[PDB]
């Protein structure tokens, strides 16, 4: 690798409304299928990330 | 630069390579007492001492008497600690009618560093003056990091693609000091005579109480007050 | 009074804070091994005549 | 005096707090609402805190009676013109009296300088 | 940044200058430490009186109770150690025995208040008294209540230790104290151990009651069972006479 | 140590990731930034 | 001693309130190991704080600071 | 808006630290606790007694038995519950003294522990 620049990458965001600082750890599934949310609140919430 | 030990470190290894040095140890056992080579006195087995002797049980460096080790100039061997045993194991007493005329085997052992040994040996250099003392505390961690890289140049670092290959990693990985068996549980006519025996014994002061480790304390506090009065009176 | 200035000490001094204790903080351990360890040590002073006798020492090569 | 009777009388001793505070506490403190846990055990509990509260009141009444030399106990500060006519005021001494009888401290600083 | 200078100038400069010599101390050079590290690494000789104290038996090195000359051999190198030249008072160490008794009482008593249920009634002489109880069941009741009635109409009799036929029964199904039984009831509360910081640590850090009898002890993972667990139903060189020295060594260890 | 990277503000960078063939690294901060980081650069081609 | 952050007036008020008179020396050794046990609940305080990937500090924070060291509780 | 002094203290110690925002009642919070700490501090002090600088010392010890075993304390530091380092060190040499179980392929993910630390038959 001689000269030139880096690599280009895309992002996608997912945003959480409605937490009210409630919200301690979140993590993804292997297969970016499912997101879940440990509160301080004691409960955890799962969601399925495309809706189904 | 020196030569770091192997993964696994056994008694033929640091045998063979250590081949027409003296030993670190020297311990012969008697029927109930050993003593080291030059000691003058005997250690019972059901005495404090028979911490070490477990250790000889097990292979391991005994850290807690570390200190005593150090200052004697014991000689250590890529962290371990060669021992020689020596094995000698294999009339109406008290009565004035007794009449008087003026009325081994051998075995080589070697002995594995640990971590407390580590631990024990960069404390120890904490309060040990020489600044001040040898070791600074702020700066012990770094120390710590240099000796680890001394002793393990080299790890296994490669990845493995699935759970079988884990497998296989751990299965050639194994270490035989961390190899053992879980622990087991936690477990809990002559009387007429023992009876004639104490009553004997009434109002006995001493005699009474058993119903024994000669230390010589005393007379070594007067041989100490002695030399410390001779050295006195040659100083006038 | 510059208030820049004493903007900058006060924020400087409160950064650096470090209380010291009156008394120091206990660190505990069972009884047993205290015991152990304290006749393991008047045993080995009695042997060593308070280390003016090395018993460890070895003549010859075994 | 059987617990199934109680449990089957549950409908004559529901208490004054609302389902909702009653679901917010049990998931805080880590029971599944009453649709997947029996309502008669989230009643229960719930008449067990009324009764609770009802005891800790009766006594701070009891020991705010029993007051009516003369100053106050330092370390319970609060309050104001002090209300008004003879009415009996809740304050933060005959609250600390009370609750000091099952263990708990709740002292303050009257002013802070 | 302009609401720091703010805040800092509603100070007044009393408290200003309070702050500002806080830079004067000295650092942290942390030397009370050595203390502590030498803790881990005519007249009267005190101190070979107060040496005395290592050289009796714990009572877990015994298994025996700590009783009145116990006490009274651990009493005075304490009293040494502080600078109480005179001793102590002849009567201290059954005061300290009948305390040290009351201690294990009250701990063992709210231990077992918290795991044991149906114990004797207070119909004579056995039971709690006026002190804390256990629970009851239905069941249990409904039989002492019968049994109590039926021996005061004098058609039952008490067994040598003065149990009704239905407590003694209760009774013989108890079983001895357990470290599950402890364990449980350390969560509930310190149960008058929050002083000895060790001896919970120790429990909770230790094996689990039964674990190492069944070592292998396995469920498994089924998602079509009722809660989705499926319940299976040089001389004398070491390597050529190790075995000879470690026999030697066991019977030199007994 | 190989190297330090700097750019992000105070505060905490709760997540970092590398990629498939681990040449390049993602970080998340809690200034509300995402950053990628070359974690070797190209030769000077002079 | 060092220079403290605590005013020892505050202790004197302390004192006034149950009837004490204090020295100097016992004056400032006590508002010393107040202003040392300040710094611990702040140090178990951020540490929580922290822990939950936050840069606020809630009052719930400082209440799990107090439980875990053992102190009684604040309503 | 009027507000004690100490409380402007303890909030621009809070901001020397990192923390970017607080709620209002965190600094009465901390003011009440230092107030009921020297309370008992020094009623503890008066029974072992004019008090002395000794008799505050021992009173300060005698607490220190069953609170505070936290902060940040480093080498020896009483920190984290207070238990002594070589503790720690032969528990870990006892845990660490036996062999890792042996799992086959087949039971990689799917194994459970035994009937007696589960949770069945639990609703």
């Amino acid at each position: 690798r001689t000269g030139g620049i880096g690599i280009p990458v895309s992002a996608c965001m997912f945003t959480f409304h409605n937490t009210l600082g409630t919200v301690s750890c979140m993590d993804f599934s292997n297969d970016h299928k499912l997101v879940a949310v440990g509160t301080m609140d004691s409960y955890i919430r799962v969601w399925s990330l495309d809706g189904k | 630069t020196f030569d770091a030990p192997p993964y696994v470190i056994t008694p033929e290894y640091i045998l063979k390579k250590f081949a027409g040095h003296p030993p670190s140890l020297i311990v012969h056992l008697y029927q109930n007492h050993f003593r080291f080579d030059q000691q003058e006195g005997m250690f019972q087995y059901k005495s404090p001492m028979r911490i070490f002797i477990e250790h000889l049980r097990n292979r391991t460096v005994p850290h807690e008497i570390m200190e005593y080790l150090i200052q004697g100039g014991v000689p250590f061997y890529e962290g371990c600690l060669i021992v020689q045993v020596f094995d000698h194991r294999t009339t109406v007493p008290f009565s004035i009618h007794n009449h008087n005329p003026y009325i081994p085997t051998v075995y080589t052992v070697v002995l594995m560093p640990t971590a407390q040994a580590l631990h024990t040996d960069l404390l120890l250099k904490t309060v040990t003056p020489r600044d001040h003392m040898e070791l600074d505390p702020k700066n012990i961690y770094e120390v710590e990091a240099k000796i680890l890289l001394a002793t393990y140049p080299k790890l296994d670092l490669e990845p493995t693609k699935n759970a079988e290959e884990t497998i296989a990693k751990l299965e050639k990985l194994a270490h035989p000091e961390h190899s053992h068996k879980p622990p087991e549980p936690k477990v809990r006519d002559e009387a007429l005579a023992a009876e004639q025996e104490r009553y004997m014994l009434t109002l006995d002061e001493r005699l009474s109480s058993k119903l024994w480790e000669p230390r010589f304390e005393r007379f070594k506090l007067i041989e100490n007050i002695k030399q410390e009065h001779a050295e006195k009176k040659e100083q006038e | 009074v510059d208030s820049d200035e004493e903007t900058a000490a006060v924020m400087s001094a409160l950064a650096n804070w470090n209380p010291q204790p009156v008394v120091p903080q206990p660190v505990f351990a069972p009884l047993k091994r205290q015991y152990q360890l304290a006749r393991l040590h008047e045993q080995l002073q009695a042997a060593t005549n308070g280390g003016r006798t090395n018993i460890f020492k070895v003549v010859g090569f075994g | 005096a059987s617990l199934r009777e109680f449990l089957n009388k549950m409908d004559d001793y529901a208490p004054i707090i609302p389902d909702a505070v009653t679901n917010y506490y049990m998931t805080r403190a880590g029971l599944p609402p009453p649709p997947q846990t029996d309502i008669r055990l989230a009643r229960l509990l719930a008449l067990a805190t009324q009764k609770f509260i009802a005891d800790i009141a009766a006594d701070a009444y009891q020991y705010s009676r029993i007051r009516a030399l003369g100053i106050q106990r330092p370390g319970y500060g609060g309050g104001g013109q002090g209300g008004s006519q003879n009415r009996t005021v809740l304050t933060m001494e005959d609250l600390g009296m009370a609750v000091s009888e099952f263990g708990v401290n709740v002292k303050r600083s009257e002013f802070y300088r | 940044e302009r609401r720091l200078k703010g805040e800092v100038m509603q100070l007044p400069a009393r408290d200003r200058r309070r702050i500002k010599e806080l830079a004067h101390n000295d650092f942290d050079p942390y030397d009370a430490l050595a203390n502590v590290l030498m803790e881990h690494a005519l007249k009267m000789n005190f101190d070979l009186e107060i040496r005395k104290r290592y050289a009796q038996p714990l009572a877990v090195e015994s298994g025996e109770f700590p009783d009145t000359s116990n006490i009274e051999s651990r009493m005075l190198p304490f009293c040494y150690e502080a600078g109480l030249s005179s001793g102590h008072a002849p009567d201290a160490a059954q005061f300290m025995s009948i305390a040290t008794e009351t201690f294990i009482k009250e701990v063992m008593s709210a231990i077992f208040s918290r795991t044991r249920s149906n114990g004797p009634g207070d119909s004579g002489s056995a039971g709690f008294g006026l002190g804390s109880g256990w629970i009851q069941t239905h069941r249990y009741r409904k039989q002492l209540a019968k049994e109590e009635e039926a021996f005061q109409r004098g058609e039952i009799s008490r067994d040598k230790m003065g149990l009704l036929p239905v407590e003694a029964k209760a009774a013989s199904e108890r079983g001895p104290l357990g470290m599950a039984d402890v364990r449980l009831a350390l969560e509930m509360g310190d149960c008058g151990l929050a002083g000895f910081p060790v001896i919970v640590k120790s429990v909770i850090y230790g094996w689990r009651e039964g674990e190492l009898e069944n070592w292998e002890d396995y469920t498994y993972v089924d998602p079509s069972r009722p809660d989705g667990i499926a319940i299976p139903s040089w001389e004398g060189a070491e390597p050529e006479t190790s075995d000879l020295l470690n026999a030697v060594l066991d019977s030199c260890l007994a | 140590l190989i190297k330090k990277c700097r750019g992000h503000g105070k505060g905490g960078i709760p997540s970092l990731s590398f990629s498939a063939e681990s040449n390049v690294l993602v970080s998340g901060g809690l200034d509300c930034t995402v950053r990628v980081w070359d974690i070797e650069l190209p030769a000077d081609p002079n | 001693g060092p220079k403290l952050l605590w005013n020892p007036e505050n202790v004197r008020d302390v004192a006034d309130a149950l009837g004490i008179t204090l020295s100097e020396e016992p004056l400032r050794l006590l508002a010393q190991d107040v202003e040392y046990r300040i710094g611990q609940v702040i140090v178990e305080s951020l540490r929580f704080m922290r822990a939950a990937n936050r840069t606020t500090l809630t009052v719930q924070d400082v209440s799990l600071a107090l439980r875990v060291l053992d102190v009684e509780p604040l309503y | 808006s009027p507000r004690p002094r100490d409380a402007r203290t303890l909030e621009l110690l809070l901001t020397a630290q990192g923390v970017t925002s607080f709620e209002p009642r965190v600094s009465q919070l901390l003011l009440d606790f230092a107030y009921r700490h020297t309370a008992a501090v020094l009623s503890d002090a008066l029974h072992l007694s004019s008090i002395t600088a000794n008799a505050v010392a021992l009173a300060i010890s005698s607490r220190l038995g069953y609170q505070f075993r936290g902060g940040g304390g480093g080498y020896y530091g009483g920190g984290g519950g207070g238990a002594s380092k070589d503790w720690m060190l032969e528990l870990a040499r006892e845990r660490n003294k036996v062999a890792l179980p042996r799992v086959l392929p087949s039971e990689w993910g799917v194994r459970l522990p035994g009937e007696r630390f589960v949770l069945s038959g639990v609703s």
